[PDB]
């Protein structure tokens, strides 16, 4: 889908509240970092709403996006429209196993969006577009000013601090 | 060929009607089965269990619900027959005598006699009563003649000049004024008319440069000798 958010619900995050880290599924999808959404803390229904809190994104550090970035298969094209099998779009959960091939041909219509040409994006051989990766994987050097000795260095989210002589 | 539509008259409106099945609805977007939108026509068996699924796609159209109407238990709608099955009463004037009548798609043309009055009616099949009627110029009498059983308005078919006959055989010489009446009577000094012969004919015999039309009315003329 060519109007896709920033994050995705159930993208696994974690926010840093009175310095206990708290992981967290997004329950809902994100349009906007200065916004706040609601996250189901993970390690007859009333278990699944009591652990949820509603955070900024600012405070949340998304470690992945794990889901639910669309992408499908054009079953048909038709004019303006198109018919496409997107995961996850059938509301029966419970029909995980009808990959048979006495699947119910009804079912395949069911599993099926359909949506207009101009709604839809492309996916090239690249896969989907990555959202990047918030983790510094690899050291990255500062630019340390010449001719001058380190005394004490530290870090913070704010950045680095250091005293030099 | 291609056909003025003013000219054609539907037999039938026979299929292309064509009327789906919805199978999904997604928001606004809908997908239907209609019958004959599979451009494979060698798929007419494929209605097995073992109906490869990605067929049924392959049958249905997609559109937006807007550009849909439901077909209710009354099937979709007639397009109104043409042929006017049943007769239909004509409004007849009161205490009028009728001498000849005939038929055109001009409508029904017909000789009424109203006394010692005589008139000349064409008839309007919409609504079934006079589109006009007009008084002979002429002497009743005269018109009635001899034998007023002789009396007649022959026709040539559809699309068809008139020709009257009077209760002696003569042609009755008609002709419209400016007004819309009927003109003084154009003598035609012919003998009487024992017998009339009626058809349309085609004149493709003719170059396709001619400024004679591609069609005539044929008469036959059993003129007696006198």
């Amino acid at each position: 889908l060519r109007n896709n958010p920033l994050y995705h619900a159930g993208a696994v995050a974690f926010s840093i509240s009175a310095g206990i880290p708290k992981v967290g599924v997004l329950m809902e999808s994100v349009w906007n970092m200065n916004d706040s959404c609601r996250f189901q803390l993970r390690s007859p229904k009333e278990e699944e709403k009591v652990n949820e809190e509603q955070w900024s994104l600012r405070e949340v550090v998304f470690v992945e996006d794990v889901k639910n970035v669309p992408v499908g298969k054009v079953l048909k094209v038709d004019g303006a429209y198109v018919a496409v099998k997107f995961p996850g779009t059938s509301s029966n959960t419970n029909c995980q196993n009808s990959s048979g091939p006495d699947a119910d041909p009804s079912s395949l219509l069911q599993d099926c969006r359909l949506l207009r040409i101009d709604e839809l994006q492309v996916v090239k051989t690249g896969g989907t577009p990555k959202v990047p990766d918030c983790f510094q994987r690899t050291p990255k050097k500062l630019c340390i000013p010449e001719k001058t000795e380190i005394l004490a260095v530290n870090v913070d989210s704010k950045g680095v601090h250091a005293v030099l002589k | 060929e291609q056909w003025s539509l003013r000219e054609v008259v539907f037999v039938e409106d026979v299929k292309n009607v064509p009327v789906g099945k919805v199978l999904k609805v997604d928001g606004a977007y809908v997908a239907v089965k209609f019958p004959g939108t599979s451009s494979n026509t060698n798929c007419q068996n494929s209605s097995g269990p073992d109906a490869d699924p990605s067929s049924l796609l392959q049958d249905c159209r997609l559109l937006r619900i807007d550009e849909l109407q439901v077909v209710k238990t009354g099937g979709t709608p007639k397009v109104p027959d043409c042929f006017q099955r049943t007769p239909k009463k004509l409004c007849i004037p009161e205490k009028t005598e009728i001498l000849a009548v005939n038929v055109d798609s001009k409508g029904v043309h017909a000789v009424l006699k109203t006394g010692n009055w005589v008139r000349y009616c064409i008839f309007d099949l919409a609504t079934g009563k006079a589109e006009q009627e007009n008084n002979f110029p002429t002497s009743s009498i005269a018109f009635l003649g001899q034998n007023e059983r002789n009396v007649a308005i022959f026709t040539a078919g559809q699309e068809s000049p008139i020709i009257l006959r009077d209760g002696n055989g003569t042609i009755y010489p008609m002709a419209k004024d400016c007004m819309g009446g009927i003109r003084d009577p154009d003598w035609l000094d012919l003998p009487p008319i024992s017998s009339l012969g009626m058809g349309v004919h085609s004149l493709i015999n003719l170059p396709a440069n001619s400024t004679i039309k591609k069609k005539a009315a044929v008469i036959i003329m059993a003129v007696e000798k006198q």
